[PDB]
């Protein structure tokens, strides 16, 4: 059965040099937050921007079917951090990278657990 | 002066008690465009400042809030004015937005059409809209009161705005109505709060504070938006971004407002009072239901 694949085309894209998805939703914020990945509320810390979640999803932002089978999505309607050293493509980060589902922190970006 | 400091300026009330006539506004700063945080798109920072604003009015926030935000969408298609009332707003508040054309939203849920087609079965406790056609600004014409989506605004506020609630809507020199402004004499409170970030724009947002379902002052909407136009244009405000800076203390904060059901036999000076100092709401606790009208052809 044939289902297009937006994350791959995606990620095809970027590593052929494609200009990240703009108009991600950038808030204002102390950056004094928890530093966890997905939150209510920004919670960016000092080396860390917050995104409305929205506009941080590849499939919203693309109009398309999310993966969820209900279809649900994990970030619209909350807010999203990214690492400020990859706040240029936050669309890339958030479909390449895990939140760690113990911490809420993402994995390799904030998740210690495994120390 | 000091102002640079604050989110933005309110029109001072010596203004809003003049007769004066409609003249053009000619700013002086007028094509200055704010230094924006780094990264920060201009509807986010303008959003900002008015919720920043909206802080020190005295605001119903009940438990189980509604707030409906109306001309949500973007040229980018997205919708950052949503993002930063979602930000602002408590947490579990419910929040619909709406626009003419598509957009993706982290609202609780999202109307596309135009906003005379939307009908919800409950009542809201705030309103926001950033509704505006640029095609009203054309300075060779007569500057009339508009109608559109703002006669739509000034019935749905009268049908369906909850009293206590609050209304912050944008106008401009060219986008206004004047049936709004006299509706603001049915608040407890009004003001027209322009952003410092677009201090050099002729917009600004008219916000009335806790609505009491009846005149508490007669207003020729005329006369009121030719006393924001002289305001303006014999006030120059420095554009600024100095409030964006600091975000501690941006939170709405959840005050638990009571809500009540009453029949229009009931409100009393007394509750009236209560109204008029954010600490009451009156509306029904069922549902949030919403829709949109859509008209069917067969081109065929
Ligand atoms: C200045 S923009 C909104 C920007 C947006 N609030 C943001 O946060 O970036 C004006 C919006 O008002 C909308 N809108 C204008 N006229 C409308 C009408 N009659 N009915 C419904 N929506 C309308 C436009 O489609 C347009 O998206
Ligand atoms: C607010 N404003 C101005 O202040 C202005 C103008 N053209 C010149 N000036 C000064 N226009 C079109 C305008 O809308
Ligand atoms: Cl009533
Ligand atoms: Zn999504
Ligand atoms: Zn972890």
């Amino acid at each position: 059965a044939f289902a297009v694949d937006a994350a791959k085309a995606y990620k095809d894209y970027l590593a052929s040099g494609g200009q990240p998805i703009t108009n991600c939703v950038k808030m204002l914020c102390t950056h004094t937050g928890t530093g966890q990945a997905i939150t209510v509320t920004p919670e960016a810390n000092m080396d860390q921007e917050s995104f409305g979640g929205a506009s941080c999803c590849l499939y919203c932002r693309c109009h398309i079917d999310h993966p969820n089978p209900k279809g649900f999505c994990d970030l619209k309607g909350k807010y999203v951090q990214i690492p400020t050293t990859c706040a240029n493509d936050p669309v890339g980060f958030t479909l390449k990278n895990t939140v760690c589902t113990v911490c809420g922190m993402w994995k390799g970006y904030g998740c210690s657990c495994d120390q | 002066s000091s102002q640079a400091w604050q989110p933005g300026v309110a029109m001072p009330n010596l203004y809003k008690m003049q007769r004066m006539l409609l003249e053009k506004c000619d700013l002086q700063n007028y094509g200055d465009s704010a230094t924006l945080p780094k990264g920060i798109m201009m509807n986010v920072a303008k959003y900002t400042q008015l919720c920043q604003y909206l802080n020190t009015l005295t605001l119903a926030v009940p438990y189980n809030m509604r707030v409906i935000h109306f001309g949500a969408g973007s040229d980018k298609g997205v919708a950052p004015g949503t993002a930063v009332l979602r930000q602002w707003l408590p947490t579990g508040t419910l929040l619909v937005d709406s626009d003419l054309n598509d957009f993706v939203s982290d609202a609780d849920s999202t109307l596309i059409g135009d906003c005379a087609t939307v009908h919800t079965a409950n009542k809201w406790d705030l309103i926001i809209s950033d509704m505006y056609d640029p095609k009203t600004k054309n300075v060779t014409k007569e500057n009339d009161s508009k109608e559109g989506f703002f006669t739509y605004i000034c019935g749905f506020i009268q049908q369906k705005l909850a009293l206590g609630g609050s209304v912050a809507i944008k106008i401009t020199e060219h986008s206004w109505n004047a049936d709004l402004y006299k509706l603001m004499g049915h608040f407890a409170w009004w003001t027209a709060f322009v952003t410092n970030v677009n201090a050099s724009s002729s917009e600004a947002f008219l916000i009335g504070c806790n609505y009491l379902g009846k005149p508490r002052e007669q207003i020729d909407g005329y006369v009121m938006h030719a006393n924001y136009i002289f305001w303006r244009n014999t006030n120059p405000i420095q554009l600024s971004s100095y409030s964006l800076f600091d975000m501690s203390k941006f939170p709405l904060k959840l005050r638990g407002t009571a809500v009540m059901s009453l029949k229009e036999g009931q409100i009393n000076d007394m509750i009236l009072s209560l109204l008029s100092k954010g600490r009451l709401i009156i509306r029904e606790n069922n549902r949030v239901v919403i829709s949109s009208d859509v008209l069917v052809n067969n081109e065929n």
